[PDB]
């Protein structure tokens, strides 16, 4: 029965009483950091 | 998220006003914001920013945000009072008369240990500031010797904070008396360094309370501190050190060492400086002559110098050639036994900074604790 | 002496027109905090080009701060460099920048033109030799492209003989992030292809392809976009504040490029881009640039080189080079592509060696093109025009703001004339 | 909350 | 310098305007009193809660909502609840009784009662405020509560302040379920006094709500505290570009010329895309060419009508969090090569985006999980035209022999706007079927 | 150094004085046990206006306080500030007067005056400089209107040059609370325009409004509404006794304000007035305050001022304040109705600035001005009182006790005749 309450997502039997470390953390991959703006089209100099 | 936000102070140079602004840091992502307190508009937006750290977090260290120089003077905020504040304490050190001569292995010591130091100066004390100091001694034993080792040999006072400092400083400090030190046989400041028991060491107060009065003992206000704690001239006043920024990278224990290596003496050393003006009185002659010199004045804008008076010991190596060459990579092309081979951390902008032409050692050092 | 006006409208040139000066103030060498912070002695004598002087020998700049709200204003006061500008001639607005030509124009542009043609004067009226309007804006909206064409129609009646180079973004071949677009650019070519004397071309879609191929980059934002054209025009402008050996300002360019009157747009580059791995494995030349000048994948325009014959090639040299090599590559580029230069020029291309390489870069430079390539991107928005008018689809707005209906028909017609004045010499 | 309830 | 009011009109409007001040005051520092925790400190620099707060001389912010409706019994349900420091006392109008599906009362009788004193708080705010830059009601269609009396709100701003647009929010009168008997009567006369004084009006249906519950979540049995959470996360971000900073921010009058094609086509819907819970999200990647995608799924519109059978129009794929502006144009061009995706032939671009620096949030206690990006898509459409063709059906059967009609004629009320207001619907109808329609 | 000499008289009088002391005991921080309390020095600056001195550092007022019965004194002293009210000022009677002119006036009322005056001879003879006269008083009762305007007459012919003041509690129009009304303030009002030069008329049907509508209280006592009677006071000499940015006394708006012998009929006001339960959502600004003191709802007399023009308009401020932000305002209040002042004077309006806001406040105005709307305050009357003349409904009682029916029929001819001077301006 899903009354587990009014409002509340029905879990399976051994989903249950299991470990539940899911609901902290983020989600989605990433966004990819990739080398800087004026690295590559700019350097530093030296004389010697 | 947790930014953590201080008070700015900055002078501005063409109308001289002394100008208030709120920084921002946000730690774990390096981004940096400032709005200004006395007018709530915002003129600097946000912004990321690599090269300030959490150990220069820390309020009075002056660190230059996009080429302004500004110091952190107050705490806006409960919360990073309470993350910072409650646990960074300041203790008090002093170098006697005997540790001039081994000051490199206890200050990689206190470098391992992991305490900031903000001020260690070399000091000569007047009289009543020197009696203060004995005042509040009273047992037993005879202290005639250590006495006249206080009146008599110079001393450097230094001021070292950290996380629990005075708890850090017991346990690195350990037992008290010399003998009982090695018949404990622990690694221990007091173990290792250190001459005949109560002759001398490295101060260390007994107390947080009474580092106030021992703190108030050893430096007080400068009424009476005296500027120089060395002599002006010894027929070759001539080499100069200064440590602008090689102090906040840690490694001056390991030059101290390779100073105190190939039999050279170390005569004084203080870290009192303004960002400008002092530096620009004595970069004078190298004002015409010297290219770079914006980064040259840059690197000396960056920190304070712990720069100190030193006298030619052999005429074998001259001190300037054992210095090396302007450029490490030219020092690492010639020789490793270079200076800049070992320690030089910038391109023309070397860790040690001395003087070229050995005539102006007199007047810079005279300069630098005699009038300074 | 010699001297350049600016200003900064529209959001899109904002961003990038405020770039510009990092770009400029890193090779001069001043601070943010507005004193001289330079390594070397040589750019400091020609620095009254771009900027006006401060009391105790500071350094501020000519620019102009203008757009319909004040959201970029505080965009573009920003991290980097937004202490230099003068706190009087930033302006702002009340109403919203609604894209409409009446709200680029009839509606909220009236109140501002008798302020904003102010802050054209005041950095004008204290000079001597005047020479450039250098215009950051786009050809979207009402925004970008309803104000740059007001910034120049009404100075036109009283700075006639000096030469205007605005800088302006094209719609991109797949998508626009504007749906209302021709009605205001289409609008708005009616007066820059008549006002202006030289008026530039960026595709946003070029930009990116540019970040993929050559850069191998995996994740290009809006940040590289504004490097890669702030480079660019601040190339180009180089000749009028440096020594050379090949010299040329914004008038020579009247002369050298222009044939017709109404054909002015022309097309950016950059020479030497290149990637982080591929360093080692490439060789610095003035051949070996050359190829990458006329490289069909180095443009700052989608267009296929092969319904392109270049009018009027200019690449300029900005290095350390030779000037026989220069010229000897120039001319071994065009014997090769005889069907893609014109018949009825000998001379097709021009060149122009410097002597200060930009910071970082021992050699560099600047392509500069002038298609027969460039009808591709003539016939797409005019095309975007024909289906969207005889639905009306949003003249809804336009006109119950104020725009009429026969003169959408007109700037159209305009518009074509800016492919059958063309196609003359296409052939 | 009858009249005049807050 | 960006502010926008808003009102909250009827018990379907009030009670999702509960739930759109618990996700406000989360968004910024504020505490639910109104005062700020004060351990930690803001710099003075920003000014970001002026678009639905202003703060008072001390300490404490006030919110634009002027709470009203004409019974006791919701309004004193927030009154002496938990949240009753925040809002102005004399904001909370209050009445006698409700209108009682009776548009011969919220508009005749009782509801020209207070009429005179509502406006009278949507003068005072935008008095004090400057920069005003529209409205958000919060009503629906169905009830003559909140939507006989949203009505007369509604045309009191077009002859006293016009220019402004006007940007309400409601709940659709639906296709399958309802719980009323009047409603096909009652959603018809709201048309007929708004048209000429609005600027934009959109919808939401209620069971498609609760069927993305039983999918995309794993709540069966939805209330409404679940409900009216997914409409505060629609509301906060097509209001989040006039109160953060980002790379595309669009002002609303913006959304008003880019939007309304003709002017009578200015109805679009709405959608958000990842709604998923910890146990699915957990295993999920959500990148960006992969939420764009789920934006046009049937399983994911917040309205049941067929995307497959209508062509879409003009959509504007909002974006916030943690996104890269190549990753749209690799996402939306991969959309365009689709082939079940129908759009309109003649016009040329039909697409909008906006990026912003701020991310999604979660009112705690809730379902959902941390996502880093969300995706607030305002679909114009052609799919929902057939949508009402059904409610015009709903209406003429009991018309056939005016069934109803002697509650109405009690109250000041004739029969003949119930004959002129059906075709003005089926005067609506015919510029939906036109536009689909091509011109070869 | 410019002290003031306070009258009372009647019950009416003495609940209003007995709250009128009490915010000088709060201002100066005087606490009910004759001493000083308050954490300032400036408080303790001008002490001397309101605050003899005496042993111990003392601090009692200059008080007076008279009746005709015992039975009013008795609860002034039995009240929370019984010690500081001065033993030998309880001047008392035996009969009360029982709403009736010359019960007061002629007969009992008039063989006590010289009991009062020997008081206030000596009292008004200690101070260095006084400044002037205040009084409030009953007109509608018998000893406020009968003996109080014996020493309104009685006090003027020994000093002709101080400043008469008057907060006048003159009856309602709408509902009366005794039959003999169109006597004793007809009667009374005879005598003002001779004698009196500020004259502030407060009815308590116009604050029977303010505390219900503006404060929201349910359950309002005298002692609610005699606050902002007793604001209004210490709401006129703000900068007399404190430092400012324009300091102006009690000579500089009997200047500005009355440009004729016998228009000087003022009508007061309070400024800052919202809820006790609301109190921290409006922003206690500048636009704030000027917003309400111009206006029919912030009115302490029952005329509409909308019937007429303003000739004068006087005003005061307190608290730290941006000057030009007012000068803004009353222009505005000048420009916008220009058809609600009289276009035969440039300037009509005043201002003054203290420094010091009161204990609890950071903005303060009071509002003061002569009006011809009071037309209406004293047309209600006169027409009440010939339409008891011509019936003689109680003439009985005023012929038995020393009076005439010549000393009625020129009281109105002084009372149409003053109205008949208002009239032509508006
Ligand atoms: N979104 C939402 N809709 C609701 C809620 N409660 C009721 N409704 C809808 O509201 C519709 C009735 O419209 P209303 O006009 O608001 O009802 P009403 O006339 O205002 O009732 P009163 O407040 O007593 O006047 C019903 O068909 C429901 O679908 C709710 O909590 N959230
Ligand atoms: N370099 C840069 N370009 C941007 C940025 N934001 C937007 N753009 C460009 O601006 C364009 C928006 O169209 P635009 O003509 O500016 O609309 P308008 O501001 O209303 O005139 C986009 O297509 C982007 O290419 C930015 O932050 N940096
Ligand atoms: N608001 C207010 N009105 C008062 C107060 N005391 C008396 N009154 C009014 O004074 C009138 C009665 O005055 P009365 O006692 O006959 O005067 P007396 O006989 O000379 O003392 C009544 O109409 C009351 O409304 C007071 O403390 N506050």
């Amino acid at each position: 029965y899903p009354p587990a309450g009014a409002e509340r997502v029905f879990y399976g039997r051994a989903n249950d009483p299991q470990i539940a470390p899911s609901l902290t953390h983020g989600i989605r991959s990433k966004i990819s950091i990739p080398a800087k703006v004026l690295i590559n089209p700019q350097p530093i100099t030296t004389f010697q | 998220s947790e930014r953590f936000v201080f008070i700015a102070e900055w002078f501005d140079p063409n109308a001289s006003l002394f100008r208030r602004y709120e920084l921002l840091f946000y730690p774990g992502d390096g981004s940096v914001e400032m709005h200004d307190v006395k007018n709530h508009r915002t003129f600097l937006k946000r912004t990321k920013y690599e090269d300030l750290h959490l150990e220069d977090l820390f309020i009075g260290n002056k660190v230059n945000i996009f080429s302004r120089q500004l110091v952190l003077l107050d705490y806006g905020d409960q919360y990073t009072a309470r993350q910072l504040g409650s646990k960074k304490e300041k203790t008090l050190a002093l170098i006697k008369p005997d540790a001039v001569s081994k000051a490199g292995e206890i200050i990689e010591i206190i470098n391992k240990a992991g305490f900031t130091l903000t001020k260690l100066k070399m000091m000569t004390l007047s009289r009543k500031e020197a009696t203060d100091f004995h005042i509040d001694h009273q047992s037993r034993p005879f202290l005639n010797e250590l006495i006249q080792f206080i009146t008599s040999g110079p001393i450097i006072a230094m001021e070292i904070l950290r996380d629990d400092a005075v708890c850090e400083w017991k346990r690195l400090l350990g037992p008290a008396n010399s003998g009982l030190a090695r018949t404990d046989a622990p690694e221990s400041i007091r173990a290792l360094f250190g001459t005949d028991g109560i002759k001398n060491a490295a101060h260390g107060p007994d107390s947080f309370a009474c580092a106030a009065r021992e703190m108030e003992l050893f430096f007080p206000s400068s009424g009476v501190c005296g500027p120089a704690n060395t002599a002006k001239f010894t027929n070759c006043t001539t080499c100069c050190i200064v440590k602008p920024h090689a102090v906040s990278e840690g490694l001056l224990g390991k030059i101290l060492m390779t100073i105190r290596d190939a039999g050279f003496e170390i005569s004084a050393m203080q870290m009192f400086n303004m960002d400008r003006i002092n530096v620009e009185e004595f970069y004078e002659v190298y004002k015409g002559v010297v290219s770079e010199y914006n980064e040259m004045v840059t690197e000396m804008y960056s920190g304070p110098c712990v720069a100190m008076e030193i006298q030619q010991t052999n005429p074998t190596m001259t001190f300037r050639e054992f210095c090396g060459p302007a450029d490490p990579e030219i020092a690492r092309h010639l020789r490793p036994g270079t200076l800049r081979a070992i320690f030089g951390k910038t391109k023309i902008q070397n860790a040690v900074h001395c003087t070229d032409l050995p005539e102006d050692g007199l007047l810079e050092v005279q300069y630098f604790f005699k009038i300074l | 002496m010699r001297e350049i006006v600016h200003l900064q409208a529209g959001q899109c040139g904002n961003q990038i027109g405020a770039k510009f000066w990092e770009v400029i103030s890193d090779e001069h060498g001043i601070d943010p905090t507005g004193t001289y912070h330079g390594d070397s002695d040589l750019q400091l004598e020609r620095i009254n080009v771009y900027y006006n002087e401060a009391t105790g020998g500071k350094y501020v700049p000519r620019a102009v701060l203008v757009d319909l709200e004040p959201g970029t204003m505080d965009s573009v006061r920003s991290g980097p460099f937004g202490q230099i500008f003068r706190p009087d001639n930033f302006v702002f607005g009340q109403s919203g920048a609604g894209n409409n030509w009446a709200k680029g124009h009839y509606t909220e542009g009236a109140e501002l033109v008798d302020s904003v043609l102010d802050v054209v004067r005041k950095e004008a009226e204290s000079c001597d030799c005047l020479q450039g309007f250098q215009l950051t804006h786009s050809l979207g909206g009402g925004t970008g492209s309803g104000m740059g064409t007001l910034l120049i129609s009404k100075i036109r009646e009283e700075y006639p003989d000096r030469i205007m180079n605005t800088f302006s973004v094209v719609p991109s071949p797949k998508v626009s992030d504007t749906v209302v677009e021709p009605y205001n650019a289409t609008l708005s070519v009616h007066q820059l292809v008549e006002n202006t004397d030289e008026t530039y071309c960026i595709d946003n879609e070029a930009l990116y392809d540019i970040c993929f191929r050559t850069l191998k980059l995996t994740t290009p934002t809006y940040g590289d976009l504004n490097h890669l054209v702030s480079a660019t025009m601040s190339g180009v402008t180089t000749c009028l504040r440096f020594p050379g050996q090949l010299n040329a300002d914004l008038r020579k360019l009247a002369v050298n490029m222009v044939p017709f009157p109404r054909l002015h747009f022309f097309m950016p580059g950059f020479a030497p881009l290149t990637s982080r791995g591929s360093q080692q494995y490439r060789a610095l030349t003035v051949p070996e640039l050359t190829q990458q000048m006329f490289d069909a994948k180095n443009m700052m325009a989608a267009c296929d080189p092969r319904h392109g014959r270049y009018l009027t090639v200019a690449a300029v040299f900005r290095g350390r080079m030779s000037m026989k090599e220069v010229d000897e590559q120039m001319l071994n580029v065009q014997n090769k592509n005889s069907s893609y230069f014109v018949e009825w020029i000998p001379n097709n291309v021009k060149t122009a060696v410097c002597d200060i390489p930009p910071r970082g870069l021992k050699m560099s430079a600047t392509f500069i093109g002038n298609s027969t390539a460039i009808q591709e991107l003539f016939k797409r928005i005019s095309e975007q025009f024909t289906a969207m008018f005889r639905r009306k689809a949003f003249l809804h707005w336009y006109t119950g703001e104020g725009m009429d209906e026969m003169e959408f028909t007109e700037a159209e017609s305009n518009m074509n004339d800016l492919v059958s004045e063309y196609q003359q010499y296409q052939d | 909350l009858l009249y005049n309830w807050e | 310098m960006r502010e926008c009011i808003s009102v909250h009109v009827g018990q379907a409007g009030v009670q999702i305007g509960n739930a759109c001040w618990e996700l406000y005051c989360l968004e910024h520092g504020i505490q639910p009193d109104g005062q700020m925790p004060s351990d930690k400190t803001i710099g003075g620099g920003d000014d970001s809660f002026n678009t639905f707060f202003s703060e008072t001389g001390a300490g404490k912010h006030v919110p634009r909502a002027v709470f009203v409706d004409l019974e006791p019994t919701v309004i004193d349900e927030v009154r002496t609840g938990t949240y009753r420091q925040l809002f102005h006392p004399e904001q909370l109008i209050t009445g006698k009784e409700d209108a009682a599906n009776n548009y011969a009362r919220g508009h005749y009788t009782i509801g020209k009662e207070l009429i005179d004193l509502v406006l009278d708080r949507i003068r005072k705010l935008a008095d004090q405020c400057t920069g005003l830059q529209g409205f958000l009601i919060f009503h629906s269609f169905g009830g003559g509560t909140g939507s006989g009396f949203t009505s007369l709100l509604m045309e009191r701003l077009s002859v006293d302040y016009g220019k402004k647009s006007k940007l309400e929010f409601s709940i659709y009168p639906a296709p399958q379920v309802s719980t009323a008997v009047v409603e096909p009567y009652n959603s018809i006369l709201t048309t007929h006094t708004t048209l000429e004084h609005s600027d934009c009006a959109f919808m939401v249906d209620n069971e498609a709500i609760y069927d993305i519950c039983r999918r995309n979540l794993d709540i069966e049995r939805p209330t409404y505290t679940n409900l009216n959470r997914l409409i505060g996360q629609i509301v906060s971000s097509i209001t989040a570009s006039l109160r953060f900073d980002g790379a595309l921010n669009v002002d609303l009058t913006e959304f008003q010329t880019n939007l309304v094609p003709y002017p009578r086509i200015h109805f679009p819907l709405a959608t958000y895309a990842p709604v998923i819970s910890a146990e699915k999200a957990y295993h999920e990647q959500l990148s960006v060419a992969e939420i764009t995608n789920a934006c046009f799924e049937p399983a994911n519109q917040m309205v049941k009508c067929d995307p497959r059978h209508g062509k879409y129009m003009a959509c504007c794929l909002l974006y916030r969090g943690d996104v890269v502006p190549k990753d749209v144009n690799a996402a939306i061009a991969t959309i365009k090569t689709k082939r079940t995706i129908q759009f309109v032939d003649w016009c040329p671009t039909g697409f909008k985006v906006g990026i912003n620096y701020q991310p999604p949030t979660v009112v705690p206690g809730g379902d959902l999980a941390k996502v880093q990006r969300a995706v607030c898509m305002l679909s114009n459409t052609t799919a929902i035209a057939e949508a009402w063709a059904r409610l015009d059906h709903k209406f003429d059967l009991m018309y056939a022999k005016r069934a109803f009609v002697h509650w109405y004629v009690g109250e000041g009320m004739e029969e003949g706007e119930f004959s002129e207001a059906r075709e003005d619907m089926a005067a609506l109808e015919k510029d939906y079927e036109e536009v689909g329609m091509d011109s070869v």
